[PDB]
């Protein structure tokens, strides 16, 4: 039954993780989630990195927390300036 | 003392000896008839529990951490039912907020785990179908005199 | 600060009556009771797991329930009986003596006793150690519960059919018998 | 082939598409480690921020374990049980976790369900005949 | 002898953020600030005064209050000051100058450096020659004070990011600012 898999699903990601000391990060990940302190998407990209081999498996993850596929993307290098500095001229 | 603490009035005493408050007979936690005795000491449920712990604050914290963890079946009612063992019996007393309000007064397994988990998913199920199902016969008895489906899938 | 727990009108009515019966009427309740605690506590267990959709929630009430039916059997022979009721009581221990078999508060008593408990309850969490957030929950389904029992409120607390006196609940006693609670 | 500074899981420079070691900045974190700084935004400030709690001394330290299994508002901070001092570490069970996520996810389901199935029902509200040919549908 | 000061950890997780923020994120905060030193101790001083009954600690308040003020002035030149923001101090007095106004840094500088006077307060306290009576009553009374910046420390000290907000208490620092701060 569909019941079986999610009384398992925790079984089943312990299983393939493997060391404790990386499924306990991803316990915290799913932590912040429901502590409302993580976006979904952001929670599906996080457990992309742990889960994303066994396809079978995360497409089963994203049906279940209802991931839909189909700014904040500053990047590392850039900084941004207070608005006073910009103002020492050009003629 | 003259009164006793659980009859909360004067009465014929059996007397811990360490600590100088004894109690009537009546109010006792495991009925103690007194034609039938406990030999000299008669310790009390609060100075049975000192004596118990050893008065141990490290112990204390650990035999009740101890408990907690013992109890994960009930945990919300853990320091409760660790408390009421030490505490002394006493009489049923109408508590002062709800006498307050009315104006007068008269007299003054590792599988055990996956199936504890299996029900509530399950039990969860139904109650999820049942909510979105009304909503679907909400739906039908939109659609005034008949059901739209005018029938049950 | 201390514990806000709010008792609906009608059952603060129901308490504050019934504590004038046992001190001047000197009734008492015939034992077993006609709704046991277990029947009126297993329900509760029951109809609100048919309401409750999330996993946790349906959790946290068979957690609540199965505590209460727990607490009750530690906390009756300390705190909610009389004075007159605690010499009822002990006949309990010796009868449960002679059969060998263990006293079990929950299943022989009435839901009166059960909304006693709730009514001491808020001191009790006073004395304990749990933090704020524990505590809310403690509470939160506590108030939630005597919410249920303004629906049921008619059938068992108040009293249906009131002319029988088994249809009361506590039933009065003689006065030698009264002699022996005061213990002088 | 390179290892985290954490973990110690090794990762190829391809895996996680990574153009170098990174030997000299400072410890590469791996993917596979849990966010020390998550920026929301509340989709209507634009934005909330949360920083996991620093790592105090180890004498200072509180850490609790809550009497309520499900539904303790950890804000982040968690040590993980097998099984004026704010700044206290909870305690939280594996199993609460199954619970707590669990129970996110059912109640959002349910809001999602409502608010579609209203809209569809809302704009029967807005409708002498409805004319919706439900009956014909089947 | 040696004093202790007990600073509430919460403020004192603020201060090391802050010692990460102008020494390794190398950004300063918009001196300008909205809380600035004098309406900090304004709000508390008042919030205080009609809290406390006896006119005797009144006086106790008002002048920790006003001392406070005084000794900030003296003291954000010297020891409130890391190397990097050395020279944004130095453009405000040069501002003075030209504004013809006299810099008062109470007026200018925020709560955080309001901060930093109160850590290094029991190595300043140690150094002078002061009645034991006092030095109790300095450290009780700014411990009264840290108490109450406790319970308003959401809305003087709030992590927002300078590169989004651009209302957030600190500022980025130009690779120009920066060179000569630090060259």
């Amino acid at each position: 039954i569909s019941l079986n898999e999610e009384v398992t699903f925790f079984e089943k990601a312990k299983r393939y993780i493997g060391n404790k000391h990386l499924y306990t990060e991803f316990l915290k990940i799913l932590n912040l989630y429901s502590q409302d302190i993580l976006d979904l998407d952001d929670l599906v990209e996080k457990v992309d990195f742990y889960l994303g081999s066994n396809k079978e498996l995360f497409t089963w993850f994203k049906n279940f927390v209802g991931y839909q596929e189909k700014c904040e993307a500053f990047g590392p290098s850039y900084k941004r300036l207070p608005k006073s500095d910009t103002f020492m001229p050009c003629s | 003392e003259d009164f006793c603490s659980a009859c909360n009035q004067s009465g014929s005493f059996l007397c811990c000896d360490t600590c100088p408050k004894s109690f009537h007979f009546l109010c006792l936690d495991p009925p103690i008839d007194p034609n039938n005795l406990p030999k000299g000491d008669w310790h009390c449920n609060e100075c049975k529990f000192k004596i118990f712990i050893n008065n141990s604050m490290a112990t204390l914290k650990k035999i009740e951490s101890n408990f907690i963890k013992q109890n994960n079946n009930v945990k919300i009612f853990a320091k409760l039912l660790f408390n009421i063992d030490s505490h002394n019996p006493k009489q049923f007393q109408l508590p002062n907020y709800i006498k307050e309000t009315f104006p007068a007064v008269k007299t003054g397994d590792e599988n055990s785990i996956k199936y504890d988990f299996f029900d509530k998913i399950y039990k969860s199920k139904m109650v999820q179908k049942r909510k979105l199902f009304q909503f679907q016969e909400s739906l039908i008895d939109k659609l005034v005199s008949n059901g739209s489906q005018n029938g049950n899938s | 600060p201390k514990i806000s727990l709010q008792i609906p009108i009608k059952l603060k009515s129901v308490l504050v009556d019934d504590w004038e019966y046992v001190t001047k009427d000197k009734k008492i309740c015939r034992l077993p009771a006609d709704v046991t605690v277990e029947m009126v506590l297993n329900k509760y267990e029951h109809e609100v797991s048919q309401e409750l959709e999330s996993p946790g929630s349906q959790s946290q009430l068979s957690e609540y329930c199965a505590g209460l039916k727990l607490y009750f059997d530690k906390c009756l022979g300390n705190m909610l009986l009389y004075r007159l009721e605690r010499l009822q009581y002990d006949e309990l221990l010796k009868k449960s003596s002679k059969d060998q078999k263990p006293l079990v508060p929950i299943r022989i008593y009435g839901a009166i006793h059960l909304l006693r408990l709730i009514s001491v309850l808020p001191e009790l969490i006073s004395s304990t150690t749990m933090d704020l957030q524990s505590c809310q929950l403690l509470i939160k389904q506590t108030e939630d519960f005597l919410v249920w029992l303004l629906m049921h409120v008619d059938e068992y607390f108040n009293d249906k059919d009131p002319n029988r006196s088994d249809d009361a609940l506590y039933v009065n006693t003689s006065s030698q018998y009264e002699g022996v609670a005061l213990g002088m | 082939i390179m290892t985290c500074d954490y973990c110690q899981t090794p990762w190829h420079l391809d895996c996680v598409p990574r153009a170098s070691f990174k030997n000299l900045g400072s410890k590469w974190k791996c993917p596979l480690h849990s966010p020390t700084k998550v920026y929301k935004k509340i989709h209507h400030v634009n934005y909330k921020v949360w920083k996991k709690q620093r790592l105090i001394n180890k004498k200072n330290q509180l850490y609790y374990e809550p009497l309520q299994k499900i539904g303790y508002q950890n804000n982040g901070n968690i040590q993980i049980i097998p099984t004026n001092q704010d700044f206290k570490i909870t305690q939280i069970d594996e199993n609460s976790i199954k619970y707590d996520f669990f129970d996110k996810i059912y109640k959002s389901k349910m809001v999602q369900k409502r608010k579609l199935f209203q809209f569809q029902e809302s704009l029967i509200d807005k409708l002498g005949s409805q004319n919706g040919n439900s009956e014909d549908n089947m």
